[PDB]
């Protein structure tokens, strides 16, 4: 997956 | 939600979630472009953390939302750059503490004709006098826009939206009906250009890639979206 | 002095359809299937002799002949493909899942080279666009036109000017439609900001035919070279 | 330059 999944959960 | 705001509570809601200005690390070809890695790199966080702010845009699915940003990542950061630039003509504002100019942009192969096309679209808002109310309308519609045929009647609806919301702020301005409509129409044009300048400066990147500044892995990963 | 700061929104586009560019036909013939190079082969027959209709319609564009004989080249150079695009977009709108290069040749998505499909499913997407808009062909005109002016304007304040003019001719035509006021405004801005994507898919389009000529592929016309240099 | 040629005719 990635990181831009993280940043637009946190 | 997005849709049951007004026009003014519209803007406020964009001036609001407005990102900071960063700064730069306080030049050569290496040089330049790790700064500039460095500094976009931090943008895009703040750039996603806007988006999430950006009325219309949380209701999308993770998905939509992700494809959207890998779209116009670059137009976001380009439009930002040419509205610090506005009262720098001839420069460009990367950062407060790195002003660019079109000389400095030589040292860069193929970069000094990207420079020239951010200028002149910092000197058409110069002369169009674009108001920072109307900025904010133009980054969001470049973010809910630019990659929605790639794919939506919420996305249409939030559209029109902002669209209403432009035209209200020149009808708040104090021009006229055709004037509006002008106005309205030479700003949309402006957007054909940003993603013009985009697409020239994506491929630029992916020359750095395939040479290896090291891109950051967020960058690298917004690259590689574009194939 | 001008003359086209002086037509009126109706002789605007009586003038835009009077100068519209006839549909030409492929040298297709459905008997072999196509190859990589058999259909870009096609193709770029095809597109190049589309470009000679397209300089000459160019012409006939109201303050088009103003300008120098430099800014005429600089603005087709910048726009050809944006151009052929959305004319390939407008013959396709009636024609759901198909892109019609011709009316004798006619793409599907299964149809279609590597790198083809993004393309192809990006034309497709912005047809479909046009279909669900009910795009009329006096607005269809103006957009094309739009394009021509503005692509590259910022690569002047007579084509900012014969550009506001063509956006009161089609807030006129909506207007004459029964669209209420802010109808106009959304669709004028649904309009041209499709063309920010006719932009992005010119681009595509663009990096596919470089990416073709140093591959030595199927030869490009001489014409087709010199378009496709102008953008580096 | 044949789009300058085309152009200028006639
Ligand atoms: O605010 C901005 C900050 C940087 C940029 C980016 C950039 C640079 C390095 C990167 O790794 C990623 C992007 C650049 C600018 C816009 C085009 C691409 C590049 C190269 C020259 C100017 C554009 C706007
Ligand atoms: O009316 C049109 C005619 C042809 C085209 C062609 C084309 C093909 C060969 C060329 O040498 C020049 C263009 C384009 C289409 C859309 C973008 C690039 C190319 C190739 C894929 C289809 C697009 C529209």
């Amino acid at each position: 997956h990635k990181i831009l999944h993280r940043l637009l959960q946190d | 939600l997005a849709l049951s705001l007004t026009a003014d509570q519209m803007v406020s809601a964009l001036l609001d979630a407005e990102p900071p200005i960063l700064y730069s690390e306080y030049f050569s070809e290496a040089s330049m472009m790790g700064l500039l890695t460095n500094l976009a790199d931090r943008e895009l966080v703040h750039m996603i953390n806007w988006a999430k702010r950006v009325p219309g845009f949380v209701d999308l699915t993770l998905h939509d939302q992700v494809h959207l940003l890998e779209c116009a990542w670059l137009e976001i950061l380009m439009i930002g750059l040419v509205w610090r630039s506005m009262e720098h003509p001839g420069k460009l504002l990367f950062a407060p503490n790195l002003l660019l100019d079109r000389n400095q942009g030589k040292c860069v192969e193929g970069m000094v004709e990207i420079f020239d096309m951010l200028l002149a679209t910092s000197s058409r808002f110069r002369m169009m006098n674009l108001q920072g109310e109307e900025f904010v309308c133009l980054k969001s519609i470049i973010l809910l826009n630019s990659g929605v045929y790639t794919f939506k009647d919420h996305i249409h609806r939030v559209l029109d939206k902002i669209t209403d919301t432009l035209i209200h702020l020149m009808a708040k301005a104090g021009l006229t009906l055709q004037q509006q409509h002008q106005r309205l129409a030479q700003l949309l044009l402006i957007l054909s250009h940003i993603r013009h300048m985009s697409n020239k400066g994506m491929e630029h990147l992916y020359s750095m890639k395939c040479k290896n500044v090291p891109l950051s892995d967020l960058l690298l990963e917004m690259l590689d979206a574009h194939r």
